[PDB]
């Protein structure tokens, strides 16, 4: 609802929501690690990509 | 006219024509400790306009700590439009409290009321100073909750929105000595007292850095109200909007904790990884079916104020059938425009709105004899979808 | 067309206003040689840049720290100057290189976010201004900043990574490290002239670049399918240095602003429509005026469609313009004195 | 057809001449000072539609 | 009678304020010429660029708007100076409002002047037909212009004259012709009440 | 102009008793900006609407002075109706009135049972009703894209 208060040219853009579903990754695993392992100790989690 | 001499006479149709036009619905007023450059409520068009008229800084005029300048910066950062400033000077006298409803009413465009101060005691005094006759006239109040557990106590619950928690910013606004009102003059006159004041100023500076730069969130939310009203209508809930120019929220919240407050009417500021910092909540302080969501309450405030302003040109027109037809058509066209914009729920206009004015449907002979003209207006506002429920079946 | 502006500290102090440069000779005429932003200015011109602006916050010697640079960028006078100067389109700040990456703490992460917000604030002085941004050196901090950035102006931000080294050398024989923002800005000007605004500035070769300051494999996590992705400058086997990526900082997948070309193309259309609409500011609001406006707008849009700028096989799917007493407004709007024009567009996908 | 102030007070003449059916129109002169920001520098003028 | 408050002041005034009745009398003529004698001479601007001497609050007017009311001239932020209030000094339903009293004043005067042409006319049926037709046409004109309220003409006015309707046999023998005239005057919409649901 | 006027400053004074502004523009030089009168109602908000009615009333009034004491019967009504219709038709052709068809832009009524009654004729009154749909300036231009 643009309020016209001065003479001139006003610019409007459509802001109504555009909705669509996107496919996510369905194979992300989580591995369980023993307590004594030094790599995991002292940190919340470790992300490994290769 | 009554002809008197032969010739040609000219008559102009002076009968009334009525048209209700939408106005602004998001001009706020800020009440707090400000330091104007020149020695009343002042209109400010932008952040640059505020700087040219006020001394931006984190120190109140002489010492006190003020977040008003920083809060106003966030308000303009979040899409806020022109606003009004009500500077408070010297000690908080009782005379200032009594004049607050009066001064606000003189400025005819004020719609939202915000207190950008940080002190809880100062905010409580300002909120209570707002008379019930002020908020009930079509004014909305935005307040900051001081606690997660209990809600605010307000004179008019239906006209109030409360938010929690406060927001953090990285750097405040620091001003040179020439900007602080009483410092450059004081330095050259008596450095001894200047050192005395600076120690308190330095004492204020490190406490803010230590505890973090906490800014009340009501100032930020006022900008969100104007940004939402510019993009979508007043009927769109001001929630699910990403905050801008912020560092962190004062306290992180979980889904379980918010559900406890949402029943009490405290709107939450949540952080979502996929989206960032967003406003999660659109409820007022009243929990009945009518006035529960902010968009429903504020939409009525706009419609009532717009229609009331248009009827001021009918306050002495003849009370007969031709007047009622013009009045009905003007309101009908206004409501029809609102329905097509999506502000009212219904497949056909008969289910979205209705207007009734007539000799035997709304008034009677005695009301006409006494000068009363009664108009009935009904609107079916659209409520937000606070909860989305997905029911999956294997059919 | 996109006319970039350079913001940085300059060895020769000048006034607080910008300057117009069409060649390196004009740059030498006003400025002395040797310096980080002078090297990038040379890099921009040598890649095919035609003209650009230069704005100075101060002298080169008064560099203090990251917070000082951000605070200097937040001064009011820069916003007014770019707002006043009409033809500026892109904003470049190459001086971010001069600061080291000591740690990956929250202190460093927040500072990078404020620089992005401060630049985006400068981009909101006028509509259509795009900002070119940089990223921290390691992928870990850059990925952290991308996910944690929260702003409503993500549409106007484009970020490039990593830093680039070029054949330029100082008095000591060390390769000069330059930000890729200068290189792409020349490409946009070349793409704007040769191919137009609606052509993505990706899959195109740069010039006079030895190698990216970092590698390929470490950059796999920065690109993201849905949103908050980066744009990669990547070397190729037997194909030279290439620009890999044309996505902005927009998060939502459905938004049409996820690509730099679509955002710039719409703004380019908006500028002409505003220019055309200024001639109709006080015209009578009747059928004759509507037909005149519709004809001029339809002809220009048809011209743009025939250049492949719009997605469509016929005219109807390409674009549509509505203007009249119906289908665009009501009789009450005419009495209010406002004219409403509705334009629908169909952008391309890279 | 037109009544022009030409740089002096003609407020009294306008109110007694520019009336419906007369066919006249009036052109005034704005204030000579700075335009006051709050927008109240219109009080001296009479809301005459002519 | 009606009373108007307060006295007005202007730039040309030096030490004596203009009485309000002088300016209001001009407002009556302008309203009658444009809208009609039945329209309330209120909610209309004061054309002389005059200013009220004392401000009147909304509450203060509310105290004096009953009984022997005082019509108040007030200044509004968006519409300048306006005349607010159209009440007489009698608070009964018959003559509470100025337009109702003034409309009857003009209606009686116009009909009285017309009937002076039939003072000594024969008092029989043919004369009664012409008097009723002349009055009916005049009242029909008022209803068409909007001065009388009613869906149909017989809801707005009625005229009665006849041998067994208004006068008796002894009335005729004494030289009396009696006409009964009813009129439904239009009243102002002083208070506008909007109800929302 | 003696003083510059910002965009927002004009926006403050463009309501109610508006002040039309003379401003300098970077690409167009000095222009006259604003065409509002001192009354804000829909009837007479704009100068062209008020001035158009002034000229139309003045023109018809001068033309009607040649038909003052003419017989007040049907042949006179046909001539006055045709003369006014042609004048308003010319205005609609030039674009001074808004409407798809002429009957949507104006109407002229005169007759024995249309505008005046029998008593009006006997009292020497001829009454003509004229309606006009004046075209209004497009003070604001709003562009919305999708």
């Amino acid at each position: 609802t643009t309020i016209t208060t001065y003479p001139g040219v006003y610019i409007e853009e459509d802001a109504s929501l555009s909705l669509s579903v996107s496919s996510s990754a369905t194979a992300v695993p989580v591995f369980a690690v023993a307590g004594d392992n030094p790599l995991i100790s002292g940190k919340p989690y470790i992300r490994i990509s290769n | 006219t009554i002809p008197t001499y032969p010739g040609v006479y000219i008559e102009e149709d002076a009968s009334l024509n009525l048209s209700v036009n939408q106005g602004n619905t998001a001009i706020p007023v800020f009440i707090g400790l400000f330091s104007p450059k020149n020695t009343q409520v002042t209109r400010v068009n932008s952040w640059l306009d505020f700087t040219n008229l006020f001394n931006a800084g984190c120190i109140a005029p002489i010492v006190n700590y003020t977040t008003s300048s920083d809060a106003l910066k966030l308000y303009f950062q979040n899409g806020g439009g022109p606003c009004y400033i009500l500077p408070q000077l010297d000690r908080l006298t009782q005379g200032f409290l009594d004049s607050i409803p009066e001064l606000i009413k003189q400025a005819l465009e004020i719609t939202l009321i915000v207190c950008p101060e940080w002190d809880s005691g100062y905010q409580s005094k300002i909120y209570n100073s707002l008379t019930s006759s002020l908020l009930n006239a079509g004014y909305f109040l935005i307040a900051d909750n001081q606690d997660k557990n209990t809600a605010l106590i307000t004179e008019v619950a239906s006209q109030t929105a409360t938010y929690y928690p406060a927001v953090k910013v990285s750097q405040l606004i620091q001003a040179e000595d020439s900007q602080i009102a009483v410092l450059a003059q004081l330095k050259e006159k008596n450095p001894t007292v200047y050192q005395q004041a600076v120690q308190k100023i330095q004492a204020i500076q490190d406490e803010i850095a230590a505890n973090g730069n906490i800014i009340p969130v009501s100032a930020v939310m006022a900008g969100i109200y104007c940004a939402t009203d510019a993009s979508r209508g007043v009927w769109k809930a001001p929630a699910n909007i990403v905050l801008s120019g912020i560092s962190d929220v004062a306290e992180r919240l979980t889904d379980d904790e918010q559900g406890e407050m949402n029943s009490k009417g405290i709107n939450a500021i949540r952080y979502f990884s996929h989206k960032g910092f967003v406003v999660w909540g659109a409820r007022t302080l009243q929990n009945d079916d009518n006035w529960r969501y902010i968009p429903v309450r504020r939409l009525f405030n706009a419609a009532e104020r717009d229609i009331k302003q248009a009827m001021q040109s009918v306050v002495f027109e003849p009370n007969s059938q031709p007047t009622w037809e013009r009045v009905k058509s003007a309101i009908d066209n206004y409501l029809y425009s609102l329905w097509q914009q999506g502000a009212l729920a219904g497949n056909k206009p008969q289910e979205a709105y209705f207007v009734q004015i007539g000799k035997d449907v709304t008034m009677s002979d005695d009301d006409i004899k006494q000068g009363k003209m009664i108009v009935k207006v009904g609107m079916a506002a659209v409520r937000p979808a606070e909860f989305i429920i997905l029911q999956f079946s294997q059919q | 067309i996109g006319i970039p502006v350079f913001i940085g500290y300059t060895s020769s102090p000048v006034d607080k206003t910008a300057i117009k440069l069409h060649s390196l000779a004009d740059f030498a005429r006003s400025f002395p040689e040797s310096g980080l932003m002078y090297y990038s200015v040379r890099h921009f011109f040598e890649n095919g840049g035609q003209q650009a602006y230069v704005l100075s916050l101060g002298t080169e010697q008064q560099l203090s720290d990251f917070s000082s640079l951000i605070t200097a960028l937040q001064q009011a006078w820069l916003a007014q100057t770019i707002a006043a100067e009409n033809d500026i389109t892109l904003i470049i700040t190459p001086d971010v290189i001069r600061f080291d990456q000591t740690e990956i703490s929250d202190t460093q992460r927040d500072l990078w976010l404020q620089l992005w917000q401060s630049v985006l604030n400068l981009c909101k002085s006028r509509r259509g201004i795009m900002g070119l941004l940089d990223a921290p050196d390691d992928p870990t901090l850059a990925a952290k900043c991308l996910q944690q950035f929260s702003s409503a102006d993500r549409q106007w931000g484009v970020v490039y990574w990593p830093l680039l080294k070029s054949a330029y050398q100082d008095n000591t024989q060390n390769p000069i490290v330059l930000s890729p923002t200068a290189a792409v800005a020349a490409v946009i000007q070349r793409n704007d002239n040769q191919q137009g605004v609606w052509t993505a500035p990706a899959n195109i070769a740069l010039s006079k670049v030895i190698s990216p300051v970092r590698a390929y494999i470490e950059a796999n996590a920065l690109f993201n399918p849905d949103g908050t992705s980066l744009n990669l400058v990547r070397s190729f086997p037997g194909k030279g240095i290439r620009i890999w990526g044309c996505r902005t900082l927009e998060n939502t997948h459905d938004s049409p602003w996820s690509y730099i070309q679509t955002r710039r193309l719409v703004s380019y259309i908006e500028a002409y429509m505003t220019q055309l609409g200024r001639a109709f500011v006080f015209e009578p609001n009747n059928a004759i005026t509507w037909m005149k406006f519709k004809g001029q707008a339809h002809n220009w849009l048809r011209q743009l469609w025939l250049k492949g700028g719009l997605r469509g096989t016929q005219e109807d799917q390409a674009f549509e313009v509505l203007l009249g007493v119906d289908e665009s407004m009501r009789e009450a709007d005419l009495r209010a004195g406002k004219m409403i024009i509705k334009i629908r567009l169909a952008v391309l996908i890279p | 057809t037109l009544l022009v102030a030409a740089g002096e007070n003609i407020t009294t003449a306008v109110s007694t001449l520019c009336k419906p059916g007369k066919g006249l129109f009036a052109i005034f002169d704005g204030p000579t000072t700075e335009l006051k920001s709050d927008g109240t520098s219109n009080s001296d003028y009479d809301p005459n539609p002519f | 009678a009606a009373v108007y408050y307060p006295w007005l002041t202007a730039d040309w005034t030096t030490t004596i304020d203009i009485p309000p009745s002088a300016a209001i009398a001009g407002v009556y003529c302008s309203v009658d010429s444009t809208r009609g004698v039945w329209k309330a001479p209120a909610n209309v601007p004061i054309q002389g660029g005059l200013q009220p001497k004392y401000p009147v609050t909304d509450d203060l007017q509310a105290q004096y708007n009953q009984g022997k009311a005082l019509n108040m001239i007030r200044t509004f932020p968006k519409s300048g100076t306006l005349v607010w209030g159209a009440r007489t000094l009698e608070d009964n339903d018959n003559w509470r409002y100025i337009p109702v009293r003034r409309l009857f004043n003009s209606a009686e005067r116009d009909i009285k002047n017309a009937m002076s042409f039939a003072v000594f006319e024969p008092n029989s049926q043919p004369t009664w037909e012409r008097v009723r037709s002349a009055v009916n046409n005049y009242l029909y004109s008022l209803w068409q212009q909007g001065g009388l309220a009613g869906n149909k003409p017989d809801d707005a006015y009625f005229v009665q004259i006849g041998k067994d309707i208004t006068m008796t046999d002894d009335d005729i023998k004494q030289g009396k012709m009696i006409i009964k005239i009813g009129m439904a005057a239009v009243r102002p919409a002083e208070f506008i009440i909007l109800q929302f649901t």
